[PDB]
RNA sequence: CGGUAUCUAACCAGAAAGCCACGGCUAACUACGUGCCAGCAGCCGCGGUAAUACGUAGGUGGCAAGCGUUGUCCGGAUUUAUUGGGCGUAAAGCGCGCGCAGGCGGUCUUUUAAGUCUGAUGUGAAAGCCCCCGGCUUAACCGGGGAGGGUCAUUGGAAACUG
RNA sequence: GGUGCAUUAGCUAGUUGGUAGGGUAAUGGCCUACCAAGGCAACGAUGCAUAGCCGACCUGAGAGGGUGAUCGGCCACACUGG
């Protein structure tokens, strides 16, 4: 069975129902000079029962589009 | 004969006696023109590099554009760029006929190849710039055969280089092997040729 | 028996009451193709006499250039005042690729294949100084092992 | 600068400036707007022919023209060669090239391309000035 | 309907064909699925090089040789194999 | 403050060469041990000793000069600075001064010179050029 | 396409050479005419009754079925400098402090494996540059094979360095 | 992953999420009713200007700089709007 893609980030906002906003931090070297730089773009994940809280560290997996913006689902809550 | 002008001044201007000797010396050995006998002058670095190009170009008698093209593909080989240039030029069908003794000068040899008078491997070839390989046989294929001009030039042939084999009964010339730089010209500075094209 | 090559002849002047007095300065590179080269400077009221002074001067700055396979052992960078020269080894048969006054110190020295680039000023006297400042840094492989206590085959 | 400084704002290079602004400009009559296309020559009808004097220390009299280009820009050109045949209301071809002596002249009128004719009795360098083989 | 056909390439009056597998809809010298072999008609004994394995794989998936290809494959002799593997 | 202890090792040796100092000592570290130990393998330094103390220990290096006082080390350079780290693949390992010098590489098999790295097909961080 | 390509038979040196430069940069110089006029010019700048710089001749030098000019792009330009520059007097250290975000961070041990290095699999079409062969009488040109090309995806390792 | 402007600082309201239904070959504010007030942005939203994208082409010692005609792949358009 082919496997989807799983990320890991930090919850930012839970003011919406059934969903959370997760920022994923990642590295990428600059094109010409060659220095690693922080890069963060936040996603949307599906919180089935509002388990995750602000500031938690979670794992999210890719799915079919659940909404206009959500296409990830929450998998684990690693840290609180 | 791409350059049909007098082939006597070019030896005088260059200072080297093309085709053996006599064109430069004996007569006026100084440069042609009104200001030949007097009014000498120094030569800069550009002049020395440029004058080396002119010797090879006018010795083998070929145009500028070909000279640039054959220089580029000569340097694609393995070894010294300058030495590979004379080796590659030595391969030309004009020079081989000149080396065999069927013609007196390179201009005579070029016309001889041009007017379908020779054959390689039994097939007529009319391209002067054909690159001969090692082992191929070159003949005349009868027709002209006992021609007065070709037979006259056979007698006045001095010597024959060791990398070409030719007997004057079947006129079957051949290249024994690829020649060596030491046994070519020896009065040209190939290091100046390669420096000229790198500016 | 060495070889001479006049690089630059320049006319200079100092101002004195009545008018200007002019003098000629000549820069000459001298050496044999076996590996010895030197440069000098002269000054006189005539061009032929400025060369003769510079030839004698140049016979007092002789330096030795180490080469392997008609090429410098490695890459060096000269530096003297506002001029600096980069010298780089090149493949056999390529020939010397150098600027105006730096060709003389290389053709006379006997180097047959070397590439260079003048990254600094343009003054002929400071290009000759900056070039010799690079030949000083030049070392052979045989002498490097001697200092480091190794052997030649161990180094390479 | 430091690498971090050189990442926050990178290096911006200088921009060159063309010396022949009128030659590299176009026009659209439907829209009445200049379009940006390069071109080696342009033509136009000259509105005034005359001379002025060059800057010091030269002292000659240089023969110029005042041409209105096909794209609607008024420029000043220069007639080379000895003697011409230009008059007001004449169509000529101009090409790039600045003359040093003249203050404002930045273009050259090509000779032998249109109403402007070649130079009379030219024996050598005839490709310029547009004089045919005698 | 994917079918195997020639593809013209070369110079003026010196054609040289490269046997390809492509749909009928796509241009003659455009998209193709994959290449099987070549064909030189100028050589008086016409010489052809074929995969003899990708062809048989394709012809069991709905691929049909064209008029000239069928002559090539028959002369080379793999339509016999297509016969034998069909019934066997 | 101190942002690059390895650079100090590189520059202390260079500063002592100019004045022909016969020895020097400096605070010790685990990484400096191999760098100092490597230099002794190719004769760049005449000796090295360790002194054990409370804080971190101390290392002294004995510089080497040829007969008639020629420097054995003619230059030291730091490559992978804290501001811009560099990494080299197996085939990207350089040759300092056309094989007459050495480069110190911190591979995954330990800290070892450029010549040895190309014999094991490993890469890492290039630390210093010594020639 | 098309009696096209290609052969053989004969007669003819006969129908087939121009363009730009010659003070320096930059290879190539002498006469005559003009007299700050006519004019030349990419820069330095030449011409004011002995101009190697303007115009024409003779000669020469670069190319050649071409040769020159203009327009646009890269180079030389280290003249935006990661490779590869600088800030006392040449352009260039804020008038000085307190400090959020960000960037960087002393010594040792254990662990982890994000950065780092390495193997396998899939893929990065064809054509093009490059390498090796072959066909057009040679070349251009055209075929066959290969190579290169990714901060790519799955998976297995290493633990020195940053985290 | 591949462009200029901060002398362009706020933008958005089917917008952001949820519940039920409609519709589609198919998931989905794609659409509708209800409920809540959210979502994006100095890691450059929004706005103005310019532009089809790529394999590739020219130049360059290289790193890069400029271009995207011919040949091949994808896209959009067919007098101007629906
Ligand atoms: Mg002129
Ligand atoms: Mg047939
Ligand atoms: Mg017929
Ligand atoms: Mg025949
Ligand atoms: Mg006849
Ligand atoms: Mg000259
Ligand atoms: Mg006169
Ligand atoms: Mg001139
Ligand atoms: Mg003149
Ligand atoms: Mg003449
Ligand atoms: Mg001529
Ligand atoms: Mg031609
Ligand atoms: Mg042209
Ligand atoms: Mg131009
Ligand atoms: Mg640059
Ligand atoms: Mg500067
Ligand atoms: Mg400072
Ligand atoms: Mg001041
Ligand atoms: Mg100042
Ligand atoms: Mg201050
Ligand atoms: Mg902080
Ligand atoms: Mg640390
Ligand atoms: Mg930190
Ligand atoms: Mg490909
Ligand atoms: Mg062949
Ligand atoms: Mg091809
Ligand atoms: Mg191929
Ligand atoms: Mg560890
Ligand atoms: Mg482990
Ligand atoms: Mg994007
Ligand atoms: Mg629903
Ligand atoms: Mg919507
Ligand atoms: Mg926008
Ligand atoms: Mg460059
Ligand atoms: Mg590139
Ligand atoms: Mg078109
Ligand atoms: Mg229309």
């Amino acid at each position: 069975r082919n496997q989807r893609k799983v990320y890991t980030g930090r919850v930012v906002s839970d003011k919406m129902d059934k969903t959370i906003t997760v920022v994923v931090e990642t590295y990428k070297k600059h094109g010409l000079y060659g220095k690693r730089v922080k890069y963060s773009k936040k996603f949307k994940a599906h919180d089935e029962n509002n388990i995750a809280k602000t500031g938690d560290v979670v794992r999210i997996s890719e799915t079919r589009p659940l909404s206009a913006t959500k296409h990830f689902r929450l998998l684990e809550v690693v840290e609180e | 004969a791409r350059y049909t002008g007098p082939s006597w001044k070019v030896s005088r201007r260059l200072g080297i006696s093309l085709s053996g000797t006599g064109k430069e010396l004996e007569r006026r050995p100084y440069a042609p023109g009104q200001h030949g006998p007097t009014q000498r002058k120094k030569i800069s670095e550009y002049g020395l590099q440029q004058a080396e190009k002119q010797k090879l170009r006018h010795m083998y008698g070929l145009t500028e554009r070909q000279f640039k093209n054959t220089f580029n593909k000569a340097g694609k080989l393995q070894g010294k760029h300058g030495e590979n240039f004379m080796i590659l030029l030595e391969q030309r069908l004009d020079n081989i006929v000149y080396r065999l003794g069927l013609a007196r000068t390179r201009r005579a040899a070029r016309q001889l190849v041009n007017h379908g008078h020779i054959t390689v491997d039994g097939k007529r070839v009319d391209i002067p710039s054909y690159q001969v390989s090692v082992g191929q046989v070159i003949s005349v294929r009868e027709k002209s055969a006992k021609n007065s001009a070709i037979a006259e030039s056979l007698e006045v042939s001095s010597f024959v280089p060791e990398y070409v084999t030719f007997d004057a009964e079947t006129l079957t010339g051949s290249l024994n092997r690829l020649p060596e730089r030491s046994e070519l010209a020896a009065e040209i500075n190939e290091a100046f040729i390669v420096e000229f094209y790198s500016r | 028996d060495l070889e001479e090559r006049v690089v630059t002849i320049n006319r200079v002047a100092k101002v004195v009451k009545g008018g200007r007095r002019f003098r000629f300065t000549a820069l000459v590179v001298v050496g044999d193709k076996n590996g010895h080269v030197g440069f000098g400077t002269g000054k006189a009221q005539e061009v032929p006499d400025a060369i003769r002074k510079a030839v004698e001067d140049a016979k007092k700055n002789m330096v030795f250039v180490p080469t392997v396979d008609t090429t410098i052992p490695h890459t060096v960078v000269g530096h003297f005042g506002g001029g600096e020269i980069l010298l780089k080894p090149a493949s056999a048969g390529s020939g010397v690729t150098a600027g105006g006054p730096v060709r003389a110190v290389l053709e006379l020295a006997g180097v047959a294949d070397v590439s260079s680039k003048s990254l600094g000023s343009n003054t002929p006297i400071n290009m000759v100084r900056a070039t010799i400042d690079g030949i000083k840094q030049l070392k052979n492989a045989e002498d490097v092992a001697k200092l480091r206590g190794k052997t030649v085959e161990e180094l390479l | 600068p430091t690498i971090n400084q050189l990442v926050r704002k990178p290096r911006q290079s200088k921009i060159k400036k063309s010396t022949s602004p009128a030659l590299n400009k176009g026009l659209n009559s439907f829209k009445r707007e200049l379009t940006d296309v390069n071109s080696p020559q342009k033509r136009g009808v000259c509105t005034r022919v005359g001379t002025m004097t060059p800057k010091k220390p030269n002292s000659a009299l240089r023969k110029y023209a005042r041409v209105r280009l096909s794209n609607g820009i008024e420029v000043t050109a220069y007639i080379p060669g000895i003697g011409h045949n230009l008059q007001e209301h004449s169509v000529v071809l101009i090409r790039g090239g600045r003359v040093k002596d003249l203050p404002g002249v930045r273009y050259h009128i090509v000779r032998g391309a249109l109403d402007t004719a070649g130079v009379e009795n030219r024996g050598q360098s005839r490709s310029k000035y547009g004089t045919k083989k005698p | 309907a994917v079918k195997i056909r020639l593809k013209r390439m070369g110079s003026k009056k010196k054609p040289f064909y490269r046997i390809v597998v492509a749909d009928s809809r796509f241009p003659r010298d455009g998209r193709s699925i994959e290449t099987i072999g070549t064909y030189n008609p100028l050589l008086d004994p016409v010489e052809v090089k074929i995969d003899e394995e990708a062809t048989l794989k394709w012809m069991h998936n709905g691929a049909k040789p064209s008029d000239t290809v069928r002559n090539l494959l028959s002369r080379e002799g793999i339509m016999e194999k297509f016969h034998n593997q069909k019934l066997g | 403050v101190m942002t690059d202890p390895i650079a100090d090792f590189l520059t202390r040796i260079r500063n002592a060469n100019m004045v022909k100092h016969d020895k020097l000592e400096l605070p010790a570290s685990k990484i400096k041990k191999e760098i100092a130990e490597i230099l002794k393998r190719e004769g760049f330094i005449r000796d090295v000793e360790y002194i054990e103390d409370d804080n971190a220990g101390t290392i002294r290096v004995f510089l080497k000069y040829g007969a008639t006082g020629e420097r054995v080390i003619t230059g030291l350079k730091r490559i992978s600075k804290p501001g811009l780290r560099v990494y080299a693949k197996s085939t990207e390992v350089p040759k300092v001064l056309n094989g007459l010098g050495i480069a110190i590489v911190s591979t995954s098999q330990g800290v070892l010179t450029d010549k040895e790295a190309r014999a094991k097909q490993v890469g890492g961080e290039v630390l210093a050029y010594v020639w």
